[PDB]
Parts: C-alpha cells; structure tokens; sequence
C-alpha cells in the first residue's frame, strides 16, 4: 500500500479488476545467464576453453 | 422439413447394403446452422469464446 | 479479408476459355453483408453480386459470356469463366471483394 | 579431455572427437509436458524410442561461391520413418530438437560457418503483394539455398533470397541472439544445439506450423591452393527429443 | 538494482590467461577490464531502472487516425484494431517474439467547420460514441441505425471541451500470449495466404457523431492511442533493417547493411 | 464464429448392422438427438446477438 | 469459482456401464468424459465468473429517445417507463420469468439549430429538465405551465457541456418480483385485453427546454439508458426465436426453426 | 470494506440508501443439481437406470 | 445386473445391453513381457494408447445357405492405423487380442453361430501335393468364406473348403475344446473372447506368421417366414492389448 520512490508514497487501488491498475515501474529483476552462458559444461574466466 | 416437425427426426430404415452413413455435421455450435438455434447455441451467441466438452444424448 | 494471390499474370490462347480465379478467407470480425464485384481497364463493371442475387449485364463487349463458377459463393469462391476469348480482352481485371469491416482487391493481368 | 563428446539416443550414436561444447537452448532441457500446463482432454502417447534418434537429412555441397541454406524443422522429417507417421494420424504433437552439423577439412583449407536455429522465421516474397508458395518455401529433406543476387522482380511467388538480409528483411550481422554457434575449420569441427519447444500455444499442429529454421549462413567463404580436395560436403542430423502427441483420426 | 562495481588488481604474469578465448562455443566472453589492466576500487552508482521492459514499453502512442463527415450518408469510421499501420510502435514490437500484456485505449477527437453555404452558423457542443466490438458481433451499416444505441457492446460517450475518454482493455487471446510472427498457413490444406494468425484478434472500433446536421457540415477526426502495461516479453528477435511496406505480411525490397565510408582506415 | 484456425472437428453417425424387425411391424424408425453441456463448460467476452433486427420503435 | 478438474483413467472393463442411460425419466446424464475414453489429469484453471447474473445483465442500453423542438406548442417528450419497445434488450429480459431489480437511469441529451430565418442568431447554453412522475400523479399538458415547477416529483435538472445526469430508482413494484408474462386478463369477467398487468408500472418521464426561444428553433434529442442491478433471476425459459412485432402482446408470424442445408450429410 | 479484486482494493459506502450501492459483480455460487437432477428417487451414473 | 457390459479401451467404447459372460484365454491375461522370458538385447516401444482401440474389420451377409468364414489375426490389422505403421517398421512384436462379434435380429428370427479362435490353424490345399497360396488363404479385412461342396481337383492352388472338416482334416464337433463361445439370437446378442500370446517363441515376426485364426460356422442356419427382414449382417471388432515391438528397420 504505502512503499518507496526513487521518502514514501501512498497508493490505493480502487477499482475491483485487475487490469485496471497503474503500471508497476519496479519489477527490478534480470538474470542474463540464459543468454550469455547457455552451454552445459560451465566454463571459467581464467582457465583456458579448451 | 424446416417449417415442420420432421427436422428434429432421423428416418433410420432397414438398409439392404452395408456400412451406411446416418447424418454427419461439423462441430461448430455458433456458427453451424444445427447446432445454432439450440439451447445451448442460443447461450454462445451472447458470449465469444467457449471451452470444456460437449455431451450428445441419442435416443 | 484477404485473396491468394492479389496479382498475376494469365497466358491463354483464342478461343480457349479463361479461368480468373477469386479465393478468400473470413477473419472472424467480418459479419455484415457480402458484395463482389469485378472490374476491366484496357473501370467498367462486368458482373455483380449482392443481396444473394446475381446481376451481370452491364459490359456491352462480353454481354452473355461471363458466369460465376460455383455454387457456394458465401465460401471464398469468386472464380468467373470468360468463355470465347477474343484478341480485345486485353486489360486488367479487378476482383474487389467488400465484406464489412474488410476488402481486398487483386488485380488479375489478362494476356493472350 | 574436453573436445570428445558421444551423444546417444535411442538404438544411435554421434560421436566426435574434434568439437566445441554444447549449447542448450535458452537455458532450458526439453522435458514433458507437466500437468499443469495441458490443455488436451485425453491421454497422450509417448513412443520415445521409436522417434528419439538422429534422422539424416541430404547433404549439400559448399562451393566457393555458395550463399546459404535454411530447412522448416517439423517439416524436413516428414517421411523419415516413425515421426512421420505418428505426424499424419495424430493432429497435436510437441517436440525438441537436437541439430547437428558435421563438416570436415584438413587443415590446410579455410573458411567459416555459422549456425543459427530461429524460431518462427517469416520469409519475404519477390513481389511486394504476393506471399510464397509451399513448394518454393521448404522441401522435404532437401535444403533450399539462398543467392548473392537480388530476385528479380518478374517473378510471381518466389522466396526473396538476398544473403544480407537473410531472407527476413533484418541485418544478417545480429543473427546471433539465436542460440546459435559457428562452424571454423580452423579449430572446430561439429556444431550441436539442443532447443526445446518455443510455441506460444502448449500444443500445435504440425502440418501447418513450422515452428523453427535452422540457417546455415558462411560468412568466409571456403578457399584453398590448387591440389587439395575441391569437394566439401555439409550434413546435418537432427534428433526429436522427448515428443508427444493428442487427437486420432484418418490419415491426410 | 544497482550496477556491478569494479574491483583493483595487480600486475600479474602467470597461466591463468582471462583475454584468449574461443567464440566458437556460442558463449560470449564474462570478461572484466580487472583483468586486462590495472584498475581502481570504483564506487559505482549508476541504475539499470529505465532499461526494463515496463519502462521501454509502457508509454503511448497514435496507432490510427480516421475522419468522417457529419453532413454524409456512411459518414463514421470503423477500423479493425491492430498494431501493424504505424511504424515507430511496429519496430518496438519486434523486438519481442511473444508478448503479452492490457491496454489503455485513449482518444484525441478534434473537429473542424467545412466550408458550408448558410448564413449565420451556429452549433452547440457536439457528441461523440465510440463503440468497440468484439470480434463476431453485428456491425451496423447506416449512421441512423438502431444497431448503434440497443446493444450491449461497451461504447463511450463524449462531448468536446472536455478531458479525453479512456478505456481500458485487459488480455483478449486465445493463447497464451500474442504472436507477433506466425510461420505456417492457417489452412490445412496449404493453400493461401502465409502469415495470417486468429491468435490476437481484438475487435473494431466504431465512431460517429450523435447530433444531427443542423446547418452546416463539421468534419472531425480521431485518434487512437495505445498504451501497453503488465508486460511480459518473450524470446528477444534482432531489429528490423528495411523498410516496411505492407500491414500483413512482412514483405520488403533489399538494401545494404549500413551507410559507406571511403576507406577502411578512414575515421 | 466460423473461424478455420480453431475448428472443431465432425461428428458421424454409421451402421454396424442393419436393423432388423419381426413381421407386421413397420420399418423407418426414428432417432432422436440431444445436446447439453458438461460439469466444466465456460464462456467469456460477452457480445449482443445477430439474430434479432430491428427498425422501427413498436 | 474454478471450473471442475478432469481424473485420469484405466482401461476398464466391467458390468457398471456409465454410457448408457434412460432420457425417459427427464434427467439430463452427468457424465464425466473419463468414463468413455483414457483421460490425464488436468490442472483445470478456468473461472464461471463472466457467466454469472451480474455480469450478464448490468450493461447499459438504450430504451427510448425522443424529440422535440423548442419553437413549438406542446414541445415536450413523455413517455411511460417500459423495456418492451427495443429488441436488443428485450430478448435478455425474456430469458428468464421473474425479474427483480433496482435501476440507474442515464441520460445523453444532444442538440440540434433547425433552419431558422433572423440574421446573426446566438444562443447561450441551454438547461433541460428531466421529470419524474409516479403513476397517478398529475401530469402536464402545454409547457408554459406551473405544474412544472410547483411539485414534488422528483426531476433532474442539466446544462450542457458536462457530464450525463444519472438518478438511481430502487424496486418500484407490488408484489414480489417483476412479470415478464401474465398469461390471464385483468378484468373478473374475462373480457378485453390479454396480457396486461399492472405489477411492471414505473411511471412516466416528462422532458423539456428551459429557456425560451431567443432567435432560432433549436431541436434537442434524448436518449435513455437503463442499467439493473442487483438482479435476481428466477424460472428460465426458452429464447425467443420469431420476431417481435408489438410493444404490449407476444404475437408473431410462423416461420422455420433454422436455416437450411442441402443434404443431411452435407458439412 | 476491503476485499481481494480478480492484491486488494477499498470500497466505501457513500449514500445513505441501499439502492446507491455499486453493482456486487462477485456473487460466485452455483447450483445445477435442480435443473439437471430434478427426480425423487436418486440416480447413480455407474448402475443402470432401470 | 448380469447382463450389461461395458469394455473400453483407449479412445473407443463398445457397450452391449443383451450379452452373455466374457471368456478368456486360457485362463491367464495378456501382461507385458517379463524380464525373465525376453530375449532381444534392446528396449521395446510400448505406444499403448495409439494401438489398443477397436478396430472394425468389414461386415458380411448371413444368408440361409451360408458356410462359414475365417480371418487370420495379425493380417487384417495389417492396414489399420498405428498398428499396421508399426507392424512394417519393425521387426518383432507380441499382442494380445480382445475379439468382439456382433449379430442382432428380433425375437422372430432362428439361428446358432460358433465363434472359436483357432491357435495355429493350417489349412488344406485342394490338391494334395500343392500348398495354398497367400491370395486364397487371407484377405485384408475380408472375410474369407467356407463352402459346403468339396472343390474340385482341377484348380491348382486352392483352400479345401469343406465345412465339416473345417479345412483342417479335423472333425468340425470337437473344436469346441479351443477357447469359444456361441451366438444364440434367443438370448444372446454379442460374443467376446479375450487372448493371450500363444506362441513357442517370446516374440515372433509378423508378417510371415498368422499365429491365431477367428472362425464363425453356423450349426443351425437362419430361418425365419415372410414378411421378416431378410438382411443380417455380421461384424466382428478386434483390439490389440499390451502390444510392443523391436529391432527397427526400413519400409517394406
């Protein structure tokens, strides 16, 4: 209900659906290990790839 | 047989060959002129999208 | 709404009858009343079809040799069959196809 | 060591003993489908030895001037034993795909491939108006091959192959946000990806959806002296891992 | 969600060699600039906030703008609701494979006076109905219909000096997600058109006046403005190069990869 | 509606054997046929119905 | 309100037959479709919600509009309240026999300048007034009149240019719940009328101008929108298939019960 | 007051009436059974039905 | 009560509102192969859903001077479906079977069928040095008919079809010591049979051996008066239970 910005702020959901909600803006998460990695074997930094 | 009460019958005869068809209609309960003006179809013609199964009771 | 192919080109020979074919799909928002009509520019109209009766004198050079071919018009056929090809048929015909909310069109280059 | 690799599925056996690692997807191993997520109403059938193994498609020879290859993945087997026919009477199916590419110089050769699975890979027609046919689009276990020419313009439905833009109007160079590796006849020898199945539905036909692309664009191209072997084939096996299917009926 | 930091290092000589590599294996290098220099203890601040996907996504945009004559017989506008006809918002989709997300439809409606005949023009305020179909509905044909008022289809109504109406649309498919590319026909005989999905179908829009012609015409214009929230994206897609040139199929004509320069060395 | 992405199939009806009947009885019978729903039918989106038209204010 | 889930099945074989059944006793079967075929078991996430009475029935439709001119003797709308005059409506209302609700009222007033002949015309915002009467209450005749004003009614009264006005009623009825049929006269000898009764009487509506005509006739338009809420269904009934061709009686013109094929085979 | 929406969201009462209220929209109870099964004598689907 | 059944299997149901009790085997069910009693080095398929249903072969006309008929069990499955794909990749496979014969006439029509299921039945040519050939000894889903006359010498490559030697050389009373049961129009409606796999081996090709054979002979012919329906027809269902196969091969 009440949460931070980027000090708090107040908000209040009034309407009784679900996509009547305002927009979130704070779904910080990301994993870029599906993309730059998606080998089998792990591979390190310092050891040579092959 | 339209204007009538033949359209609800299926004439079943005692056939002389074999392996023959009775009826055969695609399975589209909006949009089929069968399935239409039933009970059932005259509930999907207020909503758009429909699921789950159907169950046909013969007699 | 939506046709195969909206342009080609048709090779035929005299006296040969020609086959310009109109296919279409439904997409599901398209529920008012049907209209077809085609068209030639060697934007005369040749045939119609609306309020599920056909009407089809109206080009004084091909009067009682053009037809529809199916039956099932309301199914995405709209091919017509010019019987009899002469050397003036030369032009490009337009099949326009007007179910609302749709229309398409597809230009039919003839060449014998 | 680190460069011999030995997959086997069902009663075959790929083995390499020059070959880079594995690339796995977007992270994820084709598994079956959980209950969570069916839609169908009935039980499934699960084959799982009688279509698990490595199919082999034609091989295609790389010139000096060659341009590139493309295959429809749930299409190319299509006649290849028991997937095929559990295709046609069946109406569902999932899959997941273990490609492998196999080509092999001496070292005195050079060049360089690279390997690219792309999901849902829309292809342009010559004409602006038109779209392509099915048989100028795919072929059944045979590879349908790019050019370095623009296609002319009198042409009625036929596939726009120009190389650089890959035959979907975007740049060939960022191709490689596809799980993807590259084939260099330096110092590797077999590429092999393992791609689970991408659908935004649970299920699909598979007759009318062909759900990946497996591209193979060289971008140097393949050069020698005078006296070494001038002939150097390409060719890919693919395997269905984990594949099911819903919904009997006639035969099409 | 801050940013990595950057921690000092020293000059080292050794095997563990973090700079050779092999691109060949598909994996793209998880190098540090520790590793191939000297650095410093670098406190870092910045913020990865304005790179996600609700901050890239969630802002508005014209989709279509339609105008339509009062003084007319089929005077409104009727548009089938899809993203294809721009192209500024078009590229931002096609980053993206499988979307998913609500929308926030919002309308700019502005009128203009024709050049009318009588003497002494004078119109109080206008009206407006937007009405939205979903797909399958009964359309209406003629403005003075009665298809327009007794239906339940959810429209809008408005009158102008006011703020501008907004409607909000939650997730409408079939599937699991909307399909921005669909290879494969949809006939299963093969035949016809390619990329044509029943997968993000979402209906049309139908506009028009509620007055009457009194003296003379006005002719308005709307436009539509889109607004995607709760987004989810799926499998990333490289960007589109050329240019666009129809709303269905993908089609194009080729050109170049990038602008030229003189010479290889040439800065 | 009548769509061709999400058709639904046909549903037949065949002979196994022919229908037998004893002497002085008549032939054609006849079938009758239902329709119903199961325990987990579901509907969404809710429309207004093609099948009543008007013109005029009764 | 989920949807029931689907168990998985063995092949069977047995005497309890699950299939075959008995129509004769008026009870529609309550099978499960793993009991004729081998099912999986399905996580069934699917919601009723969208079926329900009150999502079905509270959307807003047109009822009525009228017109009626400034510049006129006895310019003025009346109308008795009843849902028997559109159709769109109508056939929701008939689904099922006894009705009970309560109702939110909204109006959309527009207007319109007639061709008049003074030179220069302007015209400051109208106000309109929307009465109210129960019935029996006395009703106007002209619109220059003191039973406008002087009464206890309860009327609306609106400028243009802002938003629609909107009064709620509640359950205005005798008995217990409205008749949607009353099969049965209303008088003890049964003679006369048919179906007439006098349980769905709600009142009149009486609609006007304000002002005065300054320089130029001005003719305006209202329409009215119902919206039950509340709603509490009762008895269902079969949906009607012929065409409506009276506001007060039920009657129609044969026709066939659906449309026709060719060939009983014939998909 | 507050209740759960299709997180939460808060309705209040204005009006001093019963027929201001907002429409309920979450009345989810059903009951098939006196439409499908209308008969005295209870009916099991396994058993034959006379 | 006693006597409803309802057998399903798969995606299909055959119910009977007037039948008589089920007989099986000898005995014993039809299982899955051990693990004991195997003998291939590799691991079988199992499809379970796409084989087992009821298969509905083709219907013939009992009229009053009738014979008999005979199928050869794993050779009229041969083009149904799923199981006539994986009967011609494969190379091995085991089945069980679930025989279904159904005749129906009113209360006013007379008559007796037998309905045996022969384990390795060979037949007798019509000379006695030659052997029938593949054409004249089974169909796919045709019934093959016994007579009543002896044939003639002079064909050369032809079934004896005498009736009452069963075309075995064996007497036509004593084959009621096979598993069987009788199709009776006064109180019976429906026969069905329920067979294990009876062979010497633990797995068995299947195209060169027809290990079971269905035999339908009427003792008492039909009979009724005028004014009765003169066509009834006979129409046998066979599904395949626990089926499995090995060694995969090409087309053939």
């Amino acid at each position: 209900q009440v949460s931070t910005q980027k000090i708090h702020y107040t908000n209040i959901n009034y309407y009784k659906d679900a996509a009547s909600n305002s927009a979130n803006r704070q779904d910080f998460t990301q994993d870029p290990g599906k993309f730059t990695e998606p080998v089998k074997d792990i591979m390190v930094k310092t050891m040579p790839a092959l | 047989n339209v204007s009538s009460l033949k359209a609800y019958q299926i004439p079943v005869q005692s056939n002389s060959d074999n392996g023959k068809q009775v009826f055969g209609f695609p399975l589209q309960p909006g949009a089929n002129n069968v399935l239409n003006r039933t009970l059932l179809g005259e509930i999907l013609n207020y909503y758009t999208h429909w699921s789950g199964s159907i169950k046909l009771t013969f007699m | 709404l939506s046709i195969t192919t909206p342009e080609e080109m048709i090779e035929k020979a005299k006296g040969e009858t020609a086959y310009l074919p109109c296919k279409f799909t439904l997409s599901p928002e398209d529920q008012g009343p049907l209209d077809i009509e085609w068209l030639i520019s060697p934007d005369q109209v040749i045939i119609l079809y609306s309020g599920d009766k056909i009407y089809d004198d109206y080009y004084p050079d091909l009067k009682g040799r053009v037809h529809f071919t199916s039956n099932d018009l309301k199914s995405g056929d709209a091919s017509i069959n010019v019987t009899n090809l002469q050397l003036s048929d030369i032009g490009t015909y337009q099949c326009k196809v007007k179910k609302a909310p749709g229309v398409a069109n597809k230009k039919i280059h003839l060449v014998v | 060591s680190d460069r011999v690799r030995s997959i086997t599925l069902g009663n075959s056996t790929i083995t390499t003993q020059e070959c880079a690692n594995v690339v796995v997807g977007y992270g994820v191993w084709p598994e079956y489908l959980k209950d969570n997520e069916a839609t169908a109403e009935d039980q499934p059938t699960q084959p799982d030895v009688a279509t698990c193994r490595f199919y082999t498609l034609e091989s295609v020879q790389w010139m000096k001037n060659s341009a590139g290859w493309w295959w429809k993945l749930p299409d190319a087997l299509s006649q290849m034993g028991l997937f095929g026919q559990n295709m046609q009477y069946h109406y569902l199916g999932r899959t997941g795909y273990t490609i492998h590419v196999q080509c092999n110089a001496s070292k005195f050769h050079q060049g360089c491939l690279l390997v690219v699975c792309v999901p849902e890979a829309e292809m342009g027609c010559s004409n602006l108006n038109n779209t392509p046919e099915f048989s100028e689009l795919s072929g059944g276990d045979s590879a349908r091959m790019f050019t370095d020419t623009q296609v002319g313009e009198s042409n009625a439905k036929k596939v726009q192959t120009a190389v650089w833009n890959a035959g979907m109007g975007v740049g060939v160079g960022n191709l490689t946000i596809f799980p993807h590796q590259w084939i260099n006849l330096r110092t590797n020898n077999s590429a092999t990806l393992v791609m689970p199945y991408i659908n935004s539905v649970p299920m699909d036909n598979m007759f009318r959806h062909n759900n990946l692309t497996l591209m193979i664009i060289p971008f140097v191209p393949l050069n020698y002296s005078e006296g070494s072997s001038p002939y150097v084939p390409i060719t890919v096996t693919i395997a269905p891992m984990c594949a099911e299917y819903n919904g009997l009926r006639l035969a099409s | 969600a801050r940013v990595a930091d950057t921690i000092s290092s020293r000059p080292t000589n050794s095997e563990s060699i973090p700079a050779l590599t092999a691109a060949e294996t598909g994996h793209t290098s998880q190098v540090v600039p520790s590793d191939t220099m000297q650095t410093r203890h670098v406190k870092n601040y910045h913020s990865r906030s304005e790179s996600s996907i609700e901050n890239f996504l969630c802002r508005s945009a014209c989709v279509y703008y339609a105008t339509y004559t009062n003084n007319s017989k089929k005077g409104f506008a009727e548009w089938v609701i899809n993203t294809r006809q721009v192209a500024q918002l078009r590229r931002k989709l096609e980053l993206f494979t499988y979307l998913r997300f609500d929308l926030e439809l919002t309308f700019v409606i502005t009128s203009a006076q024709q050049p009318s005949t009588a003497s002494s023009v004078d119109a109080p305020v206008q009206t407006h109905q937007i009405m939205y179909v979903p797909p399958g509905g009964p359309v209406p044909t003629k403005v003075k219909d009665y298809a327009w008022q007794t239906s339940t289809n959810p429209s809008v109504f408005w009158t102008e000096g006011n703020a501008p109406p907004r409607m909000s649309i939650p997730f409408i498919s079939i599937g699991n997600a909307y399909s921005c590319f669909y290879d494969g026909w949809t006939q299963f005989s093969r035949n016809g058109v390619y990329g044509i999905n029943t997968l993000n179908n979402m209906g049309t829009l139908y506009m028009r006046h509620v007055n009457e012609a009194g003296q003379g015409p006005i002719k308005s214009t709307v436009r539509i403005y889109f607004k995607p929230k709760h987004v989810k994206a799926w499998v990333p897609r490289p960007p589109r190069l050329c240019q666009y040139e129809k709303q269905k199929n993908v089609n194009f004509s080729p050109i170049g990869v990038t602008t030229s320069r003189t010479d290889i060395i040439t800065t | 509606v009548e769509d061709e992405y999400t058709a639904a199939g046909y549903v037949t009806c065949w002979y196994q054997t022919n229908i037998v009947v004893p002497a002085d009885v008549q032939s054609s019978c006849d079938i009758l046929c239902f329709v119903s729903a199961c325990n987990d039918f579901s509907v969404r989106m809710l429309k207004d119905t093609p099948f009543i038209r008007q013109d005029t204010f009764y």
